[PDB]
C-alpha cells in the first residue's frame, strides 16, 4: 500500500515517519530538508493482521512549490501534515485535499503536529475538528514529542488500506 | 522511431502497472546514448526511482515465495543494472540524501551476511559507488559499514558503542521493516579485503563521471575511510 506524505516545510513529515518507526528523533537537533525518501513500515490494523505500507516521504511544499501531480496518480493513501502554530500549515492542508479529490477510494489521515507549543497555537483546535468533520476525514493533533500520538492515527489508515 | 517514443511514453505513464513501465525503462537503458539517459534521468528522477523501489520491492516477496530460481535471477540482475545507474547518473540529489533511506536499506538487503557470496559482493560494488556519491554528506553509519565490510578486522568503534556489519543491519505494534537476506546462502579476510581493493580500483578508473567530477572528491573522501580503518593493518 503506497502511501504519500506531504505537508509545508518543517512542519514534522520526517519526524512524525521516524519518531513513529525508531522512536530515536531528538527535537531541534539534526536538521536536513527533505528530497524524496521510502520507508517500510508493517502497521497492526484493528483486527491484529498486519499490513505492509510504502511510506513515500515528500519534499516540503512552498509558496510556488507543488506536489508533483504523479503522487496523485499512484497514491493509495494520504497523510497530510500541518503544524498547529503555523496557520498557513493548516491552509496548504486544505487545498492539497481539494486536489486529491480531484485528481481521483483513498485513505486520508490528517495530522497536526507540534501541540507542545500549544502557547504558541495557531490553529484553533475546534476549526481544525469542525474542518476535519466538514471534509469527512480523520484528524488527530498530535506532537513528535510524544510517540503515542502518533500510533493512533497510522494505525486508522492501515486498517482502511 | 515508434520503439523510443512508445516506450518512453509508457514509463512516464502513471497510470501503467510499474512492471509494465520497467520493462520498457530498461529498454530505455539498452538502446539510447549515456549522454541521452542522463538528461533524461536527471527530468524524471522522482519516477524512475519509484520504478526500481517497488518492482525491487515486488521481487523481494516473489524471492520469498518462489524461492529462487533462474528466472528470478534474470530478473534481480536487471534491477540492479537500473540501480547502478541510478547511482551513476543521479549523484548531486543522491549526495544531498536523495532516497538515503530507501537505498541504504536496499544495500543493506544485499550486503547481509546470509546472503550468497555473489550478491554480497554486489552489494560491497553498489555501496562504495552509493558512498562515493554522497561522500561527506553521509552520517556515521555509512562510514562503520565502509569499516565493517570486511569480516574479521578488530571490531569497530561507534558512537554508541562497539559494532559489527551485522548489528549495523539488524539492531510492540508498529515495527519497521526488518532487513533479511535476499538470496540466502545455501550450504575469508584474504577475500572481501581484495573486494573492497579490485572495486575500489575500478571506481577509480571508472569513466562517464559527472561533468562535476565530483567523483574524484568522493573517490579520495573513500580513500580517507580506507586510510583510516583498513591500511593501518595491512602490511
Ligand atoms: N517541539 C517539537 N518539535 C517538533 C515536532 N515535530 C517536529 N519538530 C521539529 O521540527 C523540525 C522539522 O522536522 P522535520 O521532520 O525535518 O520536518 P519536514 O517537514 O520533514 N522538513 P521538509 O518539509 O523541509 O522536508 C525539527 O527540528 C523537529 O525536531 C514536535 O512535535 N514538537
Ligand atoms: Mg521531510
Amino acid at each position: 500500500c503506497k502511501v504519500v506524505v506531504c505537508g509545508l516545510l518543517s512542519v514534522g513529515k520526517t519526524a512524525i515517519l521516524e519518531q513513529l518507526l525508531y522512536g530515536n528523533h531528538t527535537i531541534g537537533m539534526e536538521d536536513c530538508e527533505t528530497m524524496e525518501d521510502v520507508y517500510m513500515a508493517s502497521v497492526e490494523t484493528d483486527r491484529g493482521v498486519k499490513e505492509q505500507l510504502h511510506l513515500y516521504d515528500t519534499r516540503g511544499l512552498q509558496e510556488g512549490v507543488e506536489l508533483p501531480k504523479h503522487y496523485f496518480s499512484f497514491a493509495d493513501g494520504f497523510v497530510l501534515v500541518y503544524s498547529v502554530n503555523n496557520l498557513e500549515s493548516f491552509q496548504r492542508v486544505e487545498l492539497l485535499k481539494k486536489e486529491i479529490d480531484k485528481f481521483k477510494e483513498v485513505a486520508i489521515v490528517v495530522l497536526g503536529n507540534k501541540i507542545d507549543l500549544s502557547e504558541q497555537r495557531q490553529v484553533d483546535a475546534e476549526v481544525a475538528q469542525q474542518w476535519a468533520k466538514s471534509e469527512k476525514v480523520r484528524l488527530w493533533e498530535v506532537t513528535v514529542t510524544d510517540r503515542k500520538t502518533l500510533i493512533e492515527p497510522f494505525t486508522l489508515l492501515a486498517s482502511k488500506l | 522511431h515508434g520503439d523510443v517514443k512508445k516506450s518512453t511514453q509508457k514509463v512516464l505513464d502513471p497510470k501503467k502497472d510499474v512492471l509494465t513501465r520497467l520493462k520498457h525503462l530498461r529498454a530505455l537503458l539498452d538502446n539510447v546514448d549515456a549522454n541521452d539517459l542522463k538528461q533524461f534521468f536527471e527530468t524524471n528522477y522522482s519516477q524512475i526511482y519509484f520504478i526500481f523501489y517497488e518492482n525491487f520491492i515486488a521481487l523481494e516477496n516473489s524471492l520469498k515465495l518462489k524461492g529462487n530460481n533462474k528466472s528470478q535471477r534474470e530478473e534481480l540482475d536487471s534491477i540492479l543494472f537500473l540501480f547502478e545507474k541510478i547511482l551513476q547518473f543521479l549523484p548531486e540529489r543522491i549526495f544531498f540524501r536523495w532516497h538515503y533511506q530507501s537505498i541504504g536499506s536496499t544495500l543493506k538487503k544485499l550486503l547481509h551476511t546470509g546472503n550468497s557470496i555473489k550478491i554480497r559482493c554486489e552489494g560491497i560494488r553498489l555501496f562504495l559507488l552509493w558512498l562515493q556519491a554522497l561522500q561527506t554528506n553521509c552520517a556515521e553509519e555509512q562510514v562503520l559499514i565502509f569499516a565493517c565490510l570486511v569480516p574479521g578486522f578488530p571490531a569497530v568503534m561507534s558512537s554508541r558503542g562497539p559494532c559489527t556489519l551485522e548489528t549495523l543491519i539488524n539492531p510492540v505494534k508498529i515495527y519497521p521493516e526488518e532487513i533479511t537476506p535476499l538470496l540466502p546462502a545455501i550450504s575469508q579476510t584474504c577475500f572481501f579485503l581484495q573486494i573492497l581493493l579490485k572495486y575500489m580500483v575500478i571506481q577509480a578508473a571508472s569513466l562517464e563521471w559527472k561533468n562535476k567530477e565530483n567523483q574524484d572528491t568522493g573517490f579520495k573522501f573513500l580513500f580517507t575511510l580506507f586510510r583510516k580503518y583498513y591500511l593501518p593493518h595491512l602490511f
